[PDB]
């Protein structure tokens, strides 16, 4: 089997410059006077699109800002200049040989200046009292880099059990990330302590934006 | 136009088998190879194999060989793919996709034309219905949630205002905890809006013929 | 011009010592019942011809060109009797069996016509065989420039091999890459879509689609197909090869579905007034067009009224039953644009057989080698016409050994607020010259698409 | 002589016996094909004819007491060949261009180019035609050809079956070289039309004749890595092809034939022919005519001459026997529609009723016989309904194996038979 090995596996390229992503093959994928190496997009939640066929053909309805160039082993997609809904995985495929392969893929980011988030806090809802439950819900929202750190804080004392993160991916307007956190108590444990802080630490600032909320109000 | 539409996700049991369908209409069904492909979370694309719709000739991947079956009906422009046998490492989103045309060979054939993909869970976990909380928490822009606790499987969808509401929201990807899924989305508008014009969380959980609206209101 | 004066009022039949076939689309089908303006006024052109011929004393002198003109309705059934009747031995009025034909005078020495491709691909071998000149005014598919093939066609038309050459070369002028090909289902349209495809892949350009008017059948639905293909493929330049009738129900139907965009005209509707005419044409965008780049005939128009009187006065004494209700009203016929820029064809046609014979019979200005026991046989006038060259009027016309001519194309434009055609460049040789500040858009902001 | 037999009702017999190339000519005359290059399988289908009205002259169930007769020709040339349709149309020895004769239908011709030329003029009266090798898919139209029938299927079945055989392997690039005349040219149009919406890609395609400079078309091929070529055309022209396929070092391809060529007799027997690669084929499934091979013991005005003295009878009962039960279906469907017109009963026929070729026609249309267990019918468009597609390979024994069949109402191929050189 063709082993593809794309390089970068991640990549960020800021709004109108060039992004350049590559892929070798273990072997040739040369025959019939073509190279057959292709390169799809797969934005999240969507199936691939194709982009480029045999090495260098643009498909019908691609901009002309990608294009793709190499043979033999050595590939090349290049996406110039850079676009705000560019960001994706960006797989090559061979069809030289049975069984066709894709490369691991390259993840392709819109790179843009740091932005720190923007912070909320919401107390579990009466609704979600009567049932039992008491989840404590902190949206980081409009974020850039993606890395960041979330502390929860109960009465001062940090807590690890309960909480649950999940990252949106980046924004086609604004080429920003989004996190919520969740921290699920019982209802009882909820009614134990009286005030809660959620903790976001991120490149932008050198101290951790901080909400907060006294289950008295 | 050319489209290509799967059956709707699947959850099914350990050890059982199902069975994925692919509707083709806009082209003439037996003129092109059918390929499926699998890509589990965290996400890699494998090749399965193709099938001939004029003829039934099938080429596999080794590794799926007695695994996947796939077939054709003429009749109705379907292709299939039986699953069989299954586990926890199943669970993927499979796709159908035509072969396009120019290459040389079936073999060398790229993929132009995608469905729209189906997950397939492989789970002895039971179908459960979700519990849609609202977040209410001043300021210019105000920030506005919905919790949505405790189903299975996935998918759900959100909506605000049944889409009235589309700049400002963040639909954050559902977390798997002890058999459940949680998912929370924001949404964000002007504080002279709320709580004057209602702001409503819109879900719907079609596992579990779910359908609910949650008004956001003030504490 | 006083000859005038001494003409008969016979349309389809003179007598003479000599005679040309001839062969015209004068009555179609909608049982031949509907009368073809252009095919009469083209027929009109060869019996002005014919006169004029025999009013020149130094033009075959003391020879008189005779001639008999049938109907050949575009169709299969029609034509075969009148194509079999001009191989009919001279004396008799039967055609025999033989074997050889050699000794054999036919009645008719030469053919003018017939107008249509499908029409000559129906008689042309069987002609051929006979070696009997053949000379078109009208049909253009390179079909019939294989001389092993078609062993005795002229046409005094260019090919449409060049036309498309033409179309093709005014596309890549345009930079439009991206374009559609419909043509009318028969000889014509299907050699023309053909060529234009096989022309427009070499030249690098993308032909979209294709697709094939019925002229049997209802066109209608193969129609809306046609137009969606169009749609959905975003094509905004079209190229119809159609002939006429075609063409109408294609436009009729673009028209109800208001599309626009560019669209260029085969000769045989580039100027039709049956698609000109139709209601909200103007809606459709820019229509550019191909013609071949003819003479006028001054005396044309004149020579019509005078011998519309003569038959009007003569009108109470068959290719069209109802014209001895002539009139120097129906003058039009001949003045229709259609008429009148494709009329120096059926002359040049006529005349090319004249000079034709006048060598053949070692004429001079004075005298011929000619008597009533002078036997003429086709195949020794076939010797002469073969690339031949001839001063008709003021051209210069030569056939080439695939019996194609030395005429060229005018390109031109439908302008919609006058219903006029402007003249916008040129075709000849396998140049293209045109003016691209000569071109109106129809556009939003009158630009070019 | 060969060419004509007296009877009662006469049958014409359009048939091309030798081969000539197209060439100029100065005189209004018929050719000598006698002296120009005979066609083995071609006589045999002349002689095919013969035996068939011989049979049915031998019978008294089909037309019983009535004799079939016919006038035949080689017309080696579709150009030259009026003298003898103006004989079998002609009144006496006469042809009056304005009525509404000899024959009273007509067997022929072999190829779409004799019938274009000719049809015409037999369709003006409703004569009716019906040829036993005309393909051209324009013949489907009743409008246009209202008394021609045939007894092979139109080129659009032989294009969907060579279609069928290529989605049954795996390329898909393809070279069509086709005839340069009406038949290479529709089959072209069909060959289009059928894989416009498929995997399928036409990567090259060329006009052939025997002039053609094949060593450029084979480099340009080659340069484009063409695996795979549909030769579409007759006997004189596939021969061209690939004799000149050997002699220019050609290899590895798989080459794909109509049934025009694909029972060739002389292509498999060459020397170099398993360099090229594999050749498939469509091919007519071999009909036994019995009673044939001792007719041809037996049987062993222009055009109407052979001269094929010296002949073997081996080398022509050997010949390609595609296109025989054609012909013997059309002499047959002729006699039947004669037997019907004159309502003959199994025992006799009225006598001396004068039967006007139109009248043929109408039961030409309905005819429904059987004829060697297969039932003769023709549909709306005079489209035979019988008749069926062997798929083929030769192999190393220089035999043309059947690997699989086409059944044109709904292909299976054996793959593990064909042996790739
Ligand atoms: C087809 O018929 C033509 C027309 O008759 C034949 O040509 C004529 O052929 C004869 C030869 O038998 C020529 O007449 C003879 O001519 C020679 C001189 O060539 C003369 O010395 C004899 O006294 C006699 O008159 C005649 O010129 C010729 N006409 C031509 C050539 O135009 C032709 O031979 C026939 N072809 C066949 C039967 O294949
Ligand atoms: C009509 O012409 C004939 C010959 O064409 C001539 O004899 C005669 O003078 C003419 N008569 C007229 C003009 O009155
Ligand atoms: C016609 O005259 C020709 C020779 O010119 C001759 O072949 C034939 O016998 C004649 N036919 C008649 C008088 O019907
Ligand atoms: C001639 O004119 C009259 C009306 O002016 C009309 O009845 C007749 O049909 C016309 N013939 C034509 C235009 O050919
Ligand atoms: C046509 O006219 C030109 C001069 O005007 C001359 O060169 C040519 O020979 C003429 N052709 C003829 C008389 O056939
Ligand atoms: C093109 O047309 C315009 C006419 O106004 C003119 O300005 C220009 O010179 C023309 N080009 C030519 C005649 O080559
Ligand atoms: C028979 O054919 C040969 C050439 O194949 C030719 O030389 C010979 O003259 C012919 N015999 C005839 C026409 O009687
Ligand atoms: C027809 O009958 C004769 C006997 O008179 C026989 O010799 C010949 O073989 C038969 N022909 C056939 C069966 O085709
Ligand atoms: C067969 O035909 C002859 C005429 O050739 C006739 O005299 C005889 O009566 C016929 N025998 C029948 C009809 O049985
Ligand atoms: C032609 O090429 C083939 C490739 O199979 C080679 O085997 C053969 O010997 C060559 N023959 C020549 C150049 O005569
Ligand atoms: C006539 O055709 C029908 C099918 O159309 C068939 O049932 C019948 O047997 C045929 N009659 C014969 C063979 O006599
Ligand atoms: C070739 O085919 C023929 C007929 O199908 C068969 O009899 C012969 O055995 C074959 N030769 C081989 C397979 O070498
Ligand atoms: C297919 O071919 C193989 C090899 O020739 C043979 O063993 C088998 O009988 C065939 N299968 C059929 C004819 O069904
Ligand atoms: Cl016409
Ligand atoms: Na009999
Ligand atoms: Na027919």
């Amino acid at each position: 089997d063709i082993v593809l090995t794309q390089s970068p596996a991640s990549l960020a390229v800021s709004l109108g410059q060039r992004a350049t992503i590559s892929c070798r093959a273990s072997e040739s994928v040369d025959s019939y006077g073509n190279s057959f190496m292709h390169w799809y997009q797969q934005k999240p939640g969507q199936p691939p699109i194709l982009l480029i066929s045999r090495a260098s053909n643009l498909e019908s309805g691609i901009p002309a800002r990608f294009s793709g160039s190499g043979s033999r082993t050595d590939f090349t997609l290049t996406i110039n200049p850079v676009e705000a809904d560019d960001f994706a995985t960006y797989y090559c495929q061979q069809t030289n040989e049975d069984p066709r392969t894709f490369g691991g893929g390259t993840k392709l980011e819109i790179k843009r200046a740091d932005a720190a988030p923007t912070v909320s806090i919401f107390p579990p809802s009466s609704e979600q009292l009567t049932s039992g439950g008491a989840s404590v819900v902190c949206f980081l929202n409009n974020f850039y880099p993606k890395d960041i750190n979330v502390k929860w804080k109960i009465d001062g004392s940090e807590r690890q059990n309960g909480v649950l993160n999940s990252w949106t991916d980046q924004d086609s307007k604004d080429s920003t990330y989004s996190m919520s956190s969740t921290l699920t108590l019982t209802k009882d444990e909820y009614e134990r302590h009286n005030s809660y802080t959620c903790e976001a630490t991120h490149k932008t600032s050198t101290s951790p934006i901080v909400k907060s909320f006294n289950r008295n109000e | 136009e050319v489209q290509l539409q799967q059956s709707g996700p699947e959850l099914v049991k350990p050890g059982a088998s199902m069975k994925i369908s692919c509707k083709a209409s806009g082209y003439s069904f037996t003129g092109y190879s059918m390929n499926w492909v699998k890509q589990s979370h965290g996400k890699n694309l494998e090749w399965i194999g193709l099938i001939n719709p004029y003829n039934g000739d099938t080429t596999y991947k080794q590794k799926f060989k007695g695994k996947a079956t796939l077939t054709v009906d003429r009749s109705s422009s379907t292709a299939y793919m039986e699953l069989l046998r299954l586990t926890s490492e199943d669970s993927a989103v499979y796709y159908c996709a035509r072969s396009g045309r120019g290459a040389p060979t079936t073999t060398t054939a790229w993929f132009t034309y995608w469905g729209q993909g189906t997950l397939v869970t492989v789970s002895a976990a039971k179908t459960t219905p979700p519990s849609v909380y609202p977040l209410a928490p001043t300021n210019s822009m105000v920030t506005l949630g919905c919790l949505v606790k405790g189903y299975f499987p996935e998918p759900v969808t959100v909506t605000w205002n049944s889409g009235s509401l589309s700049s400002g929201v963040h639909t954050f990807p559902a977390v798997l905890q002890s058999d459940l899924y949680t998912l929370s989305s924001s949404v964000t508008v002007p504080s002279s809006t709320w709580p004057s014009e209602t702001v409503t969380c819109n879900v719907a959980h079609p596992a579990s013929s779910t359908k609910v609206d949650k008004k956001i209101v003030p504490r | 011009p006083n000859w005038f004066n001494n003409i008969s009022t016979d349309l389809f039949s003179m007598p003479g010592d000599i005679k040309l076939g001839g062969l015209f689309p004068i009555k179609e089908q909608s049982s031949c019942d509907s009368l073809n303006k252009d095919g009469l006024g083209r027929a009109l052109v060869m019996k002005y011809a014919v006169e004029e011929i025999n009013a020149n004393s130094q033009l075959l002198p003391g020879v008189k060109l005779g001639y008999k003109i049938y109907n050949t309705c575009r169709h299969s059934a029609v034509i075969v009797r009148p194509a079999l009747s001009f191989l009919t031995e001279k004396s008799n009025g039967t055609l025999s069996v033989e074997c050889n034909y050699t000794d054999y005078e036919t009645d008719m020495v030469a053919v003018i016509g017939p107008q249509s491709s499908e029409m000559v691909t129906v008689i042309g071998k069987l002609l051929g065989f006979f070696l009997m000149p053949q000379i078109s005014f009208g049909a253009t598919s390179d079909k019939f420039s294989d001389s092993l093939v078609y062993p005795s066609f002229f046409r005094t038309v260019p090919s449409d091999i060049r036309q498309v050459d033409a179309m093709v070369q005014l596309i890549k002028k345009f930079n439009w890459n991206w374009v559609a090909v419909v043509g009318s289902e028969e000889e014509y349209g299907q050699q023309g879509v053909q060529q234009f495809s096989k022309k427009a892949e070499d030249m690098g350009v993308c032909v979209a689609y294709q697709g094939l008017i019925p002229i049997y059948d209802d066109p209608k639905p193969a129609i809306q197909t046609i137009i969606n293909n169009i749609q959905t493929t975003e094509v905004k330049v079209v190229v119809v090869f159609s002939l006429v009738s075609p063409a109408v129900s294609f436009f009729e139907e673009v028209i109800k579905k208001n599309l626009t965009g560019v669209w260029i005209a085969s000769s045989s509707w580039a100027i039709s007034d049956k698609v000109y005419s139709l209601p909200n044409i103007d809606s459709i965008g820019t229509v550019i067009g191909f013609i071949d780049e003819t003479e006028t005939l001054e005396l044309l128009s004149p020579f019509t009224e005078v011998l519309f009187k003569k038959i009007h006065e003569a009108s109470p004494t068959n290719p069209c039953p109802e014209c001895w209700s002539l009139s120097p009203a129906n003058v039009s016929l001949v003045k229709e644009e259609s008429v009148q820029r494709t009329a120096f064809s059926v002359y040049a046609a006529v005349y090319t057989v004249a000079h034709a014979l006048h060598k053949l019979l070692e004429c001079n200005s004075a005298a011929c080698k000619w008597s009533s026991s002078t036997r003429l046989y086709p195949w020794k006038l076939l010797e002469v016409l073969k690339e031949f060259s001839v001063n008709i009027s003021n051209t210069s016309l030569k056939f080439d050994q695939n019996g194609n001519p030395n005429i060229g194309y005018s390109v031109i434009q439908r302008i919609w607020e006058n219903q006029s055609l402007s003249s916008v460049g040129s075709y000849r040789s396998a140049n293209l010259s045109i003016n691209e500040t000569l071109f109106k858009w129809y556009t939003n902001n009158s630009e070019k698409p | 002589s060969e060419f004509h037999l007296r009877g009662d009702y006469l049958i014409g017999g359009l048939f091309n016996i030798h081969y000539v190339a197209a060439a100029n000519f100065q005189r209004p005359q018929a050719i000598d094909c006698s002296s120009k290059l005979f066609i083995l399988p071609n006589y045999r289908r002349f002689q095919m004819m013969r035996f068939s009205v011989e049979e049915i002259n031998n019978s008294s169930s089909l037309l019983p007491n009535v004799s079939l007769g016919y006038q035949m020709f080689d017309h080696c040339s579709d150009i030259h060949s009026f003298p003898g349709i103006f004989k079998l149309l002609s009144v006496n020895d006469l042809i009056r261009p304005w009525e509404d004769p000899n024959a009273i239908g007509v067997v022929g011709p072999f190829t779409s180019t004799h019938a274009l030329s000719i049809a015409p003029i037999f369709m003006t009266n409703l004569f009716p035609m019906v040829s036993y090798g005309c393909s051209g898919s324009v013949f489907s139209k009743e409008n246009l050809y209202p008394s021609f029938l045939r007894t092979v299927h139109s080129n659009k079945d032989v294009i969907n079956a060579i279609v069928g055989i290529i989605l049954n392997f795996n390329w898909r690039w393809v070279a069509f070289l086709y005839s340069d005349d009406d038949f290479g040219k529709d089959g072209l149009e069909q060959f289009k039309n059928k894989i416009e919406d498929s995997e399928i890609c036409l990567a090259f395609y060329k006009a052939i004749n025997v002039n053609t400079d094949y060593l450029q078309v084979f480099k340009q091929i080659e340069e484009q890595n063409i695996k795979v070529i549909v030769v579409f055309a007759p006997k004189v022209y596939a021969e061209a092809v690939v004799e000149s396929a050997v002699q220019l070092n050609v290899t590895n391809k798989v080459w794909i034939a109509d049934d025009g060529w694909s029972l060739n007799k002389k292509l498999p027997s060459m020397n170099g022919i398993q360099n090229i690669g594999t050749v498939l084929g469509v091919a007519q499934p071999v009909v036994t005519i019995p009673g044939f091979t001792d007719f041809i013991y037996s049987a062993i005005f222009c055009n109407q001459k052979c001269n094929c003295s010296n002949l073997s009878v081996k080398s022509l009962l050997n010949a390609d026997p595609s296109f025989s039960f054609p012909v013997y279906a059309a002499v047959y469907a002729i006699a039947h529609a004669l037997h019907n017109t004159l309502r003959c009963g199994s025992d006799r026929c009225p006598k001396n009723i004068t039967v006007h070729p139109h009248m043929i026609l109408e039961e030409l249309k309905k005819s429904n016989f059987t004829l060697l267990n297969q039932t003769v019918q023709f549909d709306e468009n005079g489209d035979p309904k019988f008749g069926s597609l062997s798929v083929v390979f030769w192999n190393s024994s220089g035999n043309a194996e059947e690997v699989g069949s086409y059944h044109f109402q709904s292909l299976s191929i054996n793959k593990t038979k064909i042996k790739w050189f």
